[PDB]
């Protein structure tokens, strides 16, 4: 009986008849499409079922869908949310592999589709070398998945082989030393899929780790690693670009940390309150709240980004981590230096923010506005309510 | 023994294809009201042999900008496949027989673009493509007709294949339109009439030029004896003349397409209709 | 290839087995049922022969130096090969339907797998991607 | 030159084609050496197991 | 994901589920604790997989009859 | 499914947590168990094919001379 | 017309002479009528017994 | 001490072995282009597609063969994508690179 | 060692309509043996019994109506198993020799 | 088995012959040699459709698009520094350590192992496909689908 499968059904048959109404309006001439976006948020919000991440993974690709216009973007996010929602669910290696070789390809595409203006050619270089990074450590996975299936005749996730596909899954968070192609990605490639590279497939891969993941050896030298370079790295670099990117590498080292010395419900607290801050920096008009996430990047105490790094501590001090600890401690020391510069650059300037001319008047401050408030969900985290 | 067949296969072939190219010739001069070879041996019975001595003893052009071996190569590889599609027609018992000889006639794309590539000349690259996407399209038409054929292929034993031997001895009148798709894709094929605009051998002379249209002529046979099989009800040297004669007939009487007419036929008529015809058919079979 | 164990030589012992295994002939009713092997032979065979062709005429016929005999007489084909590319895969992965006794569950699974499949070339088609005037 | 080439390609693929055999004949009988120094191991363990385990 | 290629299940199916059966049935709040109970039925599993000590004691007797054909030549 | 799990509540508490994958195994493909025969039984059965034999009514063991 | 008769004459001669050699060539290697069938794993291991099984009553054979 | 079953099996791990480092490391050490980066991609799909198929033959078991048409599809999606790119890359920067396809000089 | 064998496929097949229908009690019990036990030690009895049904069957025809069988049996082997192409020897062998004994 | 055991190997080499060579054109015929090579060893095995696959797709297409790319884009630079600068030392000591002394090797402990071949059957094979990995069949079409409409987006204009 097929009965406990509609949703699947619904998801092929949604499928089918969107990309029929999306050539149908085509074939009108219409240059705005927000009819087609509104049926893809609706298509999400129909396929995804009623757990906490599911559901936080859903409402976050519906915010980002309205940072997108065309319909072949629109399309490639959705297959692209179809793996970020699938691999959650993945008990295999081989759902595992597809999940995140359909999600490569799609952030490839969108990578070279978007781009514009003078900065076409190196966003199409940097998505390049993103491939081809991709395709070894996608060999690699292959490689050691026969090599684990051939030892145990089963698809049973145990024994040696599961080191390597810690290292895939490593890769897959940009997690130092294997970080240069997330570098190179934040160089070139515009704010949109920024804002979609930051947020959702770490989001997709961690709930797989917490859901169905056990391995027997440790990723302390990746934490120190990815600590040490993204907190020296966004000190030194003084393009903004290559500022956040590392200092993405220093929060995906502190939620190794929390991976580490198990207590996921540090880890869920401090990547929520970490993703809410990249919808807020990508799509800020205004430059003063750019000194709002400085301080809530930075740790500093009464916003909600200290909540997010204290819990990890704490639960890092509890079952005594203690090198770990102090190499992030260090480089929360460290980090400070540069989110001052941030705050030097944005806050203390004179202010201007240029009006709009043809139409959509400063399209995202509903967003931004609702994630400033950050400074009143610490009420509410300082209570046992993550786990 | 298996050398002893392969060369006893190999034998009537050459010689079926020296006759092939003579019999075109006549029935082309017979359909324009004239004679065709008759002066060279009696009734022209030995035209094509002295047309393969005389090449024998032709000068070879080596090309001394080209890549010698690319350009030796791209002959013998298409005379190669179609030796070999042959074997697999008559001395295999494989259960995926039909597949094996798509595949083997998706291999002889290489021969083209090997020439397209070897010989330094301006329209040779430009053509070579253009053959390539030619048969690069009706391929995929040709597949699909195989899927709607093996529907309906079970042994005795109850198992489905594509082994020859277990088609049925009978035509297959409910398959009429999608024969004469087939049949339109084997003449798409073989670039013949109407789809001879693009050639890729114009560098080529004496034994290597002669490789190049024993492949030809080979590979038209095979896709006769093909066609044969899967709607005619058997392979028969009646069955082999008549399509031949068939394809000379076609040749005698239509122009030729161009190049974007051929391609928007094979992308908007041939591969719709034989997969429409394949969903059809996977209705009926259930 | 040859039996290498008393199990694959289904337990019969001695030493004519042996022998009568080496150096047996090819038989599709014997041994080597789906074989394959003669398609090895022909590849060799033909290889012979035409590279008799080529180096025949490098003998019995004339040949003079001349340095002018020597001498020279899109982005659609993309579209054609990398759409021909995933026809071929959606057309192998239709083989195993057809080759099986399928039930009605497998047959609309087939069928929402062709529909995904004309839906890209129906989408394609729309917005005149195989009009090739270019 | 082509004859070369082609000469070069058929001494590469017999020399590949006689070398590697004795490659990876001296890599499983290494393992076999390793295999029967276990075996020997695991049988002295064995007896001292029984000798003072009763 | 336990199908057979030409059979109904593959050679080991029935070791593996024998195994899974085992650790289902131990009581123990870790599954690192449950598999020490379990050794058995593991360790016949992977000879059913692999045959390690059927190739083990091959080669013990092949270095016996190797043994006894060198040391040992004694013509009649 | 063969690579992907979905987890939920019971509402009554009357749900015992297994692996899952050795219950869709069991619900998909089964699991066969075998005993060894009684030894008593084997000779037995040897007697009275040894009787059958002696007795007539039994063939040999090749159908060739 | 009739020049074009003695060449589409020799073809269908041609390929009836060389499918009756092939044939006889192949009924002598193969001994049975039916060597090009279709054959799944039974029949594969059907034949490959009687093969060994012919061996045997070979061998069997050059002892009494 | 080893049966001829037993080479076979070794000689055919061996061979896959050097075939997945063949083309994980060689055209990256030739200093090549990104086309050649591209087969060689294809080298290693194909070391882990022949590995699947012999685990496959060797358990008598069925997913072997799932995950080398998976490994197909993917491997050849992946490709067309690289080419393309590569192509719209080569027209970008062809003006002022002349090498642009070579990022290994 | 003895040698122990069953005749050859085509022959097989030839008798197979009287092996259900004269040794069926051989055929029951190895079955039985052989869902309930997997070592081939624990089943030697009843492989015996149905090895020796078999070829006492087979020397039970090459007495009656060795003829008939041969000609249907040759049948078998040429066409490769298949029944379809031998009905009329079918008819004769079955004719010579009844698949279960008739008036009786 | 000479001649089996040979034509295994000829794939290692194949392997190393693609990279090596400073041709593209030469890379690409050793790639097809390789695929080719590869299906006759897969049939080894027992597979006779899986080994088709092989070649239909990555022979009869995928090196179809690799050579019109290369003779699309590659006038001759192997003069210019492709043998003016030749290969990297530390890759080829890499390659040596990982890939023939193979210190990490995919057996792990073991060492040897029996090679059997199969009996492929493809009433499994579309029962396998059709009813029981539904679907990842299905993800399939998707990842193709994005395939197709993505290269359709990225063909220059
Ligand atoms: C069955 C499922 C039904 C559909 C559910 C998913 C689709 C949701 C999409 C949506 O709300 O469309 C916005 C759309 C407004 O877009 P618009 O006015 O055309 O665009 C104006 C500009 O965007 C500029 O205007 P703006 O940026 O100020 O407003 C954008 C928009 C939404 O803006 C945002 O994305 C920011 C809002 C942040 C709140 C996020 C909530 C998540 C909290 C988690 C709690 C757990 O504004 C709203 O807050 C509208 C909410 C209406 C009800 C939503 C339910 O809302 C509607 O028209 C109503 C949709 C509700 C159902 C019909
Ligand atoms: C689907 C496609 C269609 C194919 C299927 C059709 C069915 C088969 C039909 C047969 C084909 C008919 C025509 C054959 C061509 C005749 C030769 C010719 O014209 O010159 C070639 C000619 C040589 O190039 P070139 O124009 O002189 O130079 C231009 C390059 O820029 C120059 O490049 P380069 O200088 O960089 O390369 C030099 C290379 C040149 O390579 C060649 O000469 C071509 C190689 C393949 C051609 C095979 C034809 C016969 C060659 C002799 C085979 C002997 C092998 C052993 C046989 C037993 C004899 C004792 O020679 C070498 O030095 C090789 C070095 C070896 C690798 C080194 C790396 C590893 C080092 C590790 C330690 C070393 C130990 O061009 C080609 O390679 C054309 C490729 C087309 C060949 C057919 C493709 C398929 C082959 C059969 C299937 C594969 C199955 C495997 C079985 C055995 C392997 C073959
Ligand atoms: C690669 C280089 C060529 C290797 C050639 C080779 O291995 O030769 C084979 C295959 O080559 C040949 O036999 C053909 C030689 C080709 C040249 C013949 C020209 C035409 C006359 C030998 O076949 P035999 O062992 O004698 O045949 C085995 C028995 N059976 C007939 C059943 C297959
Ligand atoms: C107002 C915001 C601005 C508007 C824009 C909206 C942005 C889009 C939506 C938010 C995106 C960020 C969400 C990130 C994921 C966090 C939630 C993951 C789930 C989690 O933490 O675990 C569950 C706790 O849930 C919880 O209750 C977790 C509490 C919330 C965590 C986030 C903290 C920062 C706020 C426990 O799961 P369980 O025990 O039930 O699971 C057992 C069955 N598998
Ligand atoms: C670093 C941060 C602190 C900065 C000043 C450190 C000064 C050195 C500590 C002196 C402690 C006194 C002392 O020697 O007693 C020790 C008591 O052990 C202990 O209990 C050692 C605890 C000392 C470190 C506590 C500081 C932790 C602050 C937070 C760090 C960040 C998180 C953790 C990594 C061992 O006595 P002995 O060996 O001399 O006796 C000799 C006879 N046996
Ligand atoms: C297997 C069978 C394969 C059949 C292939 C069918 C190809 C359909 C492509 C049709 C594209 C042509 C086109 O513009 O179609 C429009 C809608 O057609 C459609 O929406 C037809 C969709 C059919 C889905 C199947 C016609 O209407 P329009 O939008 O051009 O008219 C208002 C603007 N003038
Ligand atoms: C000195 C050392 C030389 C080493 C050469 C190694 C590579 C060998 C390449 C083929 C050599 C041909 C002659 C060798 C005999 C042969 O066929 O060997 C077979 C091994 O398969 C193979 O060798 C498979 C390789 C086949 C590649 C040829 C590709 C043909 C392409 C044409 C398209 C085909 C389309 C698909 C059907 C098995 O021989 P056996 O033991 O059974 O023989 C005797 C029992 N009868
Ligand atoms: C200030 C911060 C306000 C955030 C609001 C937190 C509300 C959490 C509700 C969870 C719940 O009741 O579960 C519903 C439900 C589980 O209960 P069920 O209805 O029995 O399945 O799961 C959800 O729908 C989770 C919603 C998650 C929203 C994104 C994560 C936080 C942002
Ligand atoms: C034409 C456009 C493409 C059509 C195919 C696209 C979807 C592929 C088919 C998915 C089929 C799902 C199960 C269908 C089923 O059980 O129908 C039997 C079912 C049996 O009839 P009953 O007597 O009402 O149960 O048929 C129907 O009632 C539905 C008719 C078929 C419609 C298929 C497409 C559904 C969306 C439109
Ligand atoms: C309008 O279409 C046509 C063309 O344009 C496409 C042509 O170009 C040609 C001319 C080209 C020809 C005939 C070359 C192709 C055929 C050949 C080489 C014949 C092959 C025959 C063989 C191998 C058998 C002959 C050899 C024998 C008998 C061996 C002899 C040995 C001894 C005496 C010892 C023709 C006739 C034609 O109609």
């Amino acid at each position: 009986a097929a009965a406990a499968a509609m949703i699947e059904l619904d998801l092929c048959f949604g499928l089918l008849l969107l990309i029929l109404f999306g050539l149908l309006s085509l074939r009108n001439g219409h240059v705005s499409l927000a009819h087609i976006r509104f049926i893809c948020q609706c298509w999400l919000v129909m396929i995804t079922p009623l757990e906490v991440q599911d559901f936080a993974l859903c409402i976050l690709t519906v915010v980002l869908l309205q940072s997108f216009h065309s319909f072949e973007a629109l399309l490639f996010l959705l297959l692209a949310y179809i793996g970020q929602l699938y691999m959650m669910h993945s008990c295999n290696l081989v759902s595992f592999y597809v999940c995140l070789e359909a999600q490569t390809l799609c952030v490839v595409v969108l990578c070279g589709l978007l781009a514009r203006g003078a900065s076409t050619s190196f966003s199409v270089e940097a998505a390049l070398k993103f491939l081809l990074l991709s395709a070894m450590v996608s060999g690699m996975a292959l490689f050691w998945f026969s090599a684990m299936y051939q030892r145990t005749g089963s698809l049973d996730m145990v024994g040696q082989e599961t080191f390597w596909i810690l290292l895939v899954m490593l890769f897959k968070l940009g997690v130092a030393p294997m970080h240069m192609w997330s570098v190179d990605l934040y160089g070139s490639i515009p704010k949109s899929l920024l804002l979609y590279l930051s947020t959702a497939p770490k989001l997709s891969l961690f709930t797989f780790w917490a859901s169905s993941w056990h391995h027997d050896f440790s990723v302390g030298v990746f934490i120190l690693f990815s600590m040490f370079i993204g907190s020296i790295g966004a000190y030194g670099q003084p393009a903004l670009r290559s500022l956040f990117a590392y200092s993405t590498i220093n929060e995906i080292g502190l939620l190794l940390l929390a991976v580490e010395t198990a207590g996921f419900h540090t880890l869920y607290q401090h990547l929520g309150i970490y993703i809410i801050t990249q919808l807020l920096l990508w799509n800020l008009t205004d430059k003063r709240l750019f000194a709002l996430c400085a301080v809530s990047l930075a740790g500093l105490p009464p916003f909600a980004g200290f909540f997010g790094k204290a819990w990890i501590f704490w639960h890092a001090m509890s079952v005594q981590a203690f090198s770990l600890l102090a190499a992030a401690l260090f480089c929360t020391l460290l980090s400070l230096v540069y989110y001052l510069r941030v705050i030097r650059l944005f806050w203390t300037a004179p202010v201007h923010t240029a009006a709009s001319f043809t139409g959509a008047p400063n399209q995202t401050t509903l967003t931004s506005a609702c994630a400033v408030a950050l400074a009143f969900a610490p009420v509410m985290l300082v209570k046992p309510f993550v786990i | 023994m298996i050398v002893a067949s392969i060369l006893i296969l190999i034998v009537p072939v050459l010689l079926s294809v020296a006759m092939f190219t003579l019999a075109e010739r006549t029935v082309m001069a017979s359909m324009q009201r004239r004679f065709g070879p008759q002066v060279s041996g009696i009734s022209g019975l030995l035209q094509p042999f002295w047309d393969g001595l005389k090449l024998g003893v032709k000068e070879p052009v080596l090309p001394d900008s080209s890549s010698a071996g690319a350009f030796a190569a791209s002959p013998m590889i298409s005379f190669v496949l179609s030796q070999v599609a042959w074997v697999g027609i008559c001395i295999s018992d494989a259960s995926f027989q039909g597949l094996v000889i798509m595949a083997i006639s998706s291999l002889a794309v290489y021969g083209v673009m090997l020439a397209g590539w070897a010989s330094n000349s301006k329209y040779a690259f430009l053509g070579c493509l253009r053959s390539v996407a030619l048969m690069v399209s009706y391929e995929l038409s040709l597949g699909a007709a195989l899927l709607s054929i093996g529907l309906f292929v079970t042994d005795g034993t109850g198992m489905k294949c594509l082994n020859f031997a277990e088609m049925p001895t009978t035509p297959q009148y409910a398959m009429l339109p999608l024969c004469l798709i087939f049949l339109v894709c084997i003449l798409a094929e073989t670039k013949r009439d109407p789809f001879d605009l693009p050639g890729y051998n114009v560098e080529y002379s004496s034994l290597g030029f002669a490789l190049f249209f024993i492949a030809e002529y080979a590979n038209m046979a095979v896709m006769s004896a093909i066609a044969s099989i899967y709607f005619l009800g058997g392979f028969s040297a009646l069955k082999i003349t008549a399509l031949f004669f068939a394809f000379v007939w076609t040749r005698g009487t239509l122009p030729r397409y161009r190049y974007d007419q051929f391609m928007r036929l094979g992308w908007k008529a041939f591969l719709p209709l034989t997969l429409a015809f394949f969903a059809l058919h996977a209705s009926v079979a259930i | 290839y040859n039996a290498w164990s008393p199990a694959q030589r289904y337990f019969v012992e001695g030493d004519h087995v042996v022998t009568a295994e080496a150096s047996r002939t090819f038989q599709f009713t014997g041994l080597d049922s789906g074989s394959f092997y003669p398609y090895v032979i022909a590849t060799v065979i033909a290889t012979a022969i035409s590279t008799v062709f080529i180096v025949a005429p490098l003998v019995i016929a004339p040949s003079r130096v001349d340095l002018d005999k020597s001498s020279a007489y899109s982005v659609s084909f993309y579209l054609v090969s990398i759409m021909y590319l995933l026809f071929d895969i959606e057309i192998a992965y239709l083989f195993p339907y057809a080759m099986t006794h399928a039930s009605l569950p497998m047959y609309w699974t087939m069928n929402l797998f062709l529909a995904i499949l004309v839906a890209g070339f129906a989408y394609e088609w729309g917005m005149g991607a195989l009009e090739w005037r270019e | 030159g082509l004859i070369r080439n082609i000469a070069t390609f058929a001494t590469a693929v017999v020399g590949w084609s006689v070398g590697i055999p004795f490659v990876v004949q001296a890599r499983m009988n290494g393992y076999v050496e390793r295999n029967l120094a276990t075996y020997d191991a695991a049988q002295r363990q064995k007896a001292e197991e029984a000798a003072i385990g009763g | 994901a336990g199908m057979g290629l030409s059979t109904g299940t593959a050679r080991c199916y029935d070791w593996y589920m024998d195994y899974l059966k085992c650790m289902d049935e131990r009581k123990e709040p870790m599954i690192a604790l449950r598999r020490e109970h379990c050794l058995e039925w593991l360790e016949d599993y992977n000879e059913c997989l692999h045959r390690e000590k059927e190739r083990t004691r091959r080669q013990v007797i092949e270095r016996e009859r190797r043994a006894q054909l060198a040391g040992g030549s004694k013509p009649a | 499914t063969a690579g992907f799990v979905w987890r939920e509540v019971d509402p009554t508490g009357q749900a015992k947590n297994r692996n899952h994958t050795y219950m869709y195994n069991l619900k998909t493909f089964g699991h066969r168990s075998y005993t060894r025969r009684d030894p008593s039984e084997l000779q037995a059965a040897a007697t009275s094919v040894e009787a059958r034999v002696k007795s007539g009514e039994l063939g040999g063991l090749s159908p060739l001379a | 017309g009739w020049n074009a008769l003695p060449s589409l004459v020799i073809i269908t001669g041609i390929w009836t002479a060389g499918l009756f050699a092939l044939d006889k060539v192949q009924m002598f290697r193969e001994n049975k009528p039916a060597w090009a069938n279709n054959k799944d794993g039974w029949q594969k291991a059907l034949y490959r017994r009687d093969w060994y099984l012919q061996r045997e009553e070979e061998t069997l054979a050059m002892a009494k | 001490y080893y049966t001829e079953g037993e080479i076979f099996g070794t000689t055919f791990m061996y061979t896959t072995n050097m075939m997945f480092w063949a083309g994980i490391v060689g055209a990256v050490a030739f200093r090549r282009n990104l086309i050649i980066l591209l087969l060689s991609a294809e080298t290693v799909m194909l070391a882990c597609n022949m590995n699947f198929l012999f685990t496959a033959a060797y358990l008598n078991d069925i997913t072997g063969a799932i995950m080398s048409i998976t490994i197909t599809t993917i491997a050849a999606c992946e490709t067309a994508i690289g080419l393309a790119l590569c192509v719209a890359y080569f027209h970008m920067r062809s003006a002022t690179d002349v090498e642009a396809l070579n990022m290994l000089k | 060692s003895n040698t122990v064998r069953v005749p050859y496929s085509h022959e097989l097949y030839a008798m197979s309509r009287h092996v259900v229908f004269r040794a069926e009690k051989e055929h029951k019990a190895a079955v039985e043996c052989k869902g309930k036990h997997d070592w081939p030690e624990d089943c030697k009895p009843e492989s015996e019994a149905l090895v020796r049904a078999t070829n006492k069957l087979y020397k039970e025809i090459m007495e009656k109506s060795p003829e008939e069988f041969k000609e249907y049996a040759q049948c078998l082997d040429w066409y490769g198993l298949r029944f379809s192409r031998c009905r009329d020897k079918q008819t004769a062998f079955e004719k010579a020799f009844p698949i279960v004994d008739a008036k009786k | 088995m000479f001649f089996e055991n040979s034509a295994i190997l000829l794939c290692a080499l194949l392997s190393i012959a693609v990279g090596y060579t400073k041709s593209p054109f030469m890379s690409l015929m050793y790639s097809v040699m390789l695929f080719i090579n590869s299906s006759f060893v897969l049939m080894m095995l027992g597979f006779e459709f899986l080994a088709l696959v092989n070649l239909l797709v990555y022979v009869g297409a995928l090196a179809v698009l690799f050579l019109f790319v290369i003779m699309l884009l590659e006038i001759p630079a192997t003069e210019l520094r492709a043998y003016s600068r030749g290969w990297s030392t530390l890759g080829i000591f890499v390659f040596i350590i990982n890939g023939v002394f193979q210190i990490t090797p995919s057996m792990g402990p073991r060492g040897i192992i029996t090679g059997l071949p199969g009996a492929e059957s493809i009433t499994n094979l579309g029962h396998a496909l059709y009813l029981y990995f539904a679907d990842l069949l299905i993800l399939n079409s998707l990842v193709l689908t994005v395939a197709l409409f993505g290269r359709f987006a990225i063909a220059p204009v």
